[PDB]
């Protein structure tokens, strides 16, 4: 029971970004609903 | 036929001013 | 009691005034309400049946004689005869029976009044349609006459342009030489040229139905080697196929697409044949002055409401509307529209300084300047839209090699040749990431601005050297000087 590195946070941040595709709209707005979820909780407040 | 343009033209802009 | 008697005439009344509409409708539409049945559920079954009635309808555009008479009353009974044997369209069974119903009705009109039987487009005073003008059902009336001449030319161009650029697709590219040729020059023997070109169109609309109807159901005989099956191997390869429009099985054509080529190959057609008829008066006045002197006259009629206004937004109209459709086209945010930024702003300065004291010796040039330089800029950057999204869609020199190649070819898509718009089409994995390493806004359709403005610029650019906006410069002048 432990925290969360920063580097781990950042690596999945940064994968939420990337999942979309170039045309659908829906996969874009999907990706910014989900990036923003994340940003709500600091590295202090996720548990692995 | 010079001097009825001339004319008309000295008829039509007063009634444009006023 | 009283008012129940005077109930019962006002429904009289409203059922007079309905038994005329359904006369005038009867008389002035004819085949326009079952023409659009005929296409719009052609749409939606599209099983031969309709190929012998497809052909049949634009044969009887290409008969323009009172033989096209006998293909009408083909248009009455085909329908009955393949129904029969077939057994909504149950409504078009009791519907061609209803064309027979509209000539018994001429017929109870012949008895009832004195008058000669003849067809009558202009139902109220003939005067009245010589007016052109305001406060009553001339308005319809006049929706009606100038479809004729002048107003019809103007709709019938836009509702080609518009419709056929915002299908966005093959046809794009041949109307774009249509365009080109007919805003370029101006003249009636080039209209006969058109003549000529819209009565091989009303053979090639039957080709796109056929193209569309090339095979029954199914049963996996031909499609032309899906033209010539390249070197290449790509969705870009299918998407070339979807361009030709060769032959292509698994699709659903767009009904939107059969509906706006054929209802605006009706109308131009019409529209053109009636051209042919009677004279014009455009250009002929302008001939006869170059052989700061205009001398059309004319009466400035009377302001009694509704005309007042009507000339007086007419007159604003040089400023606001063309020039703002051109802002619209700004906000278009594209390299082509920088072109358009530094045209307008100088438009504005220069046209206004040069023709409020009406320059001497250079009023023609300037509206030559006016006119080709807001008609070709338009015309040319609607031509390449097409062509670039062509460009782009198939391949050429593909944008995704070396490094400074690469980088110098990011650049060019970056503001000039983007990317393919268009509602169905694929695309592969390794053009994916290219296109995620580029990135594009894929959102570049000229049906949202660029339309409107064209509109406006050939409606008024066929109005800015004719009519009463020659008497106008008076008034600016007048203006300024006083």
């Amino acid at each position: 029971l432990g925290m969360i590195k920063p580097d781990q946070l950042a690596s999945l941040n940064q994968a939420l970004t990337d999942s979309y595709t170039t045309r659908d709209t829906n996969s874009i707005l999907r990706s910014r609903m989900s990036v923003s979820y994340l940003k709500g909780y600091t590295y202090e407040d996720i548990l692995i | 036929s010079r001097k009825l343009t001339d004319i008309r033209s000295a008829v039509d802009l007063p009634s444009l001013q006023l | 009691h009283a008012a129940g008697d005077t109930l019962v005439k006002k429904l009289h009344k409203l059922a007079n005034q309905t038994i005329e509409l359904l006369w005038r409708f009867f008389e002035v539409h004819i085949s326009k309400i079952v023409f659009v049945i005929i296409a719009i559920f052609i749409a939606n079954n599209i099983n031969a049946l309709y190929i012998p009635l497809v052909i049949l309808l634009s044969l009887a555009i290409c008969l323009p004689s009172a033989a096209d008479g006998i293909f009408s009353l083909f248009m009455c009974a085909y329908l009955f005869l393949v129904a029969l044997s077939k057994m909504g369209v149950i409504v078009s069974i009791i519907a061609l029976a209803f064309q027979s119903i509209v000539i018994y009705r001429q017929r109870h009109y012949r008895a009832s009044l004195g008058l000669p039987e003849s067809m009558r487009a202009k139902v109220f005073p003939d005067f009245h349609h010589s007016h052109f003008d305001r406060s009553l059902k001339n308005a319809i009336q006049f929706l009606i006459d100038y479809g004729f001449y002048k107003f019809g030319l103007e709709i019938t161009m836009i509702a080609i342009g518009i419709d056929i650029f915002n299908r966005m697709d093959a046809l794009a590219a041949i109307q774009c030489f249509w365009l080109v040729l007919f805003a370029l020059n101006k003249r009636v023997f080039v209209r006969r040229i058109w003549v000529f070109y819209v009565i091989y169109m009303a053979i090639l609309y039957p080709l796109q139905f056929f193209s569309y109807v090339g095979l029954p159901p199914d049963s996996c005989i031909e499609y032309p080697w899906s033209y010539w099956i390249p070197s290449y191997s790509d969705d870009a390869r299918f998407n070339l196929s979807y361009l030709l429009n060769l032959s292509i099985y698994g699709v659903n054509w767009p009904s939107a697409y059969l509906i706006g080529d054929f209802f605006v190959l009706l109308l131009a057609s019409c529209q053109l044949a009636v051209f042919r008829r009677e004279g014009e008066d455009n250009d002929s006045i302008y001939n006869d002055g170059n052989f700061e002197n205009p001398q059309y006259d004319f009466i400035d009629t009377k302001k009694s409401y509704v005309d007042y206004f009507k000339s007086f937004v007419f007159h604003y109209g040089h400023w606001i509307t063309l020039m703002s459709t051109l802002a619209a086209g700004i906000a278009g945010t594209s390299l082509f529209a920088l072109g358009y930024i530094i045209f307008t702003l100088t438009m504005l300065w220069s046209g206004n300084n040069l023709y409020v004291m009406n320059s001497t010796l250079r009023s023609f040039e300037h509206t030559l300047k006016r006119w080709n330089a807001l008609l070709g800029y338009t015309l040319f950057t609607i031509t390449m839209k097409v062509c670039l999204q062509i460009f782009g869609c198939v391949f050429l020199s593909w944008f995704d090699q070396s490094g400074g190649w690469g980088k110098t070819l990011c650049i060019v898509r970056q503001l000039f040749s983007i990317t393919c718009v268009n509602n169905e089409c694929h695309v592969l994995k390794e053009l994916e990431d290219f296109s995620k390493a580029c990135a594009v806004e894929t959102k570049e359709g000229n049906i949202g601005f660029d339309v409107i403005a064209l509109s406006f610029l050939v409606f008024q650019i066929r109005i800015f050297h004719s009519w009463y906006f020659q008497h106008c410069m008076v008034e600016y002048r007048s203006e300024v000087i006083l």
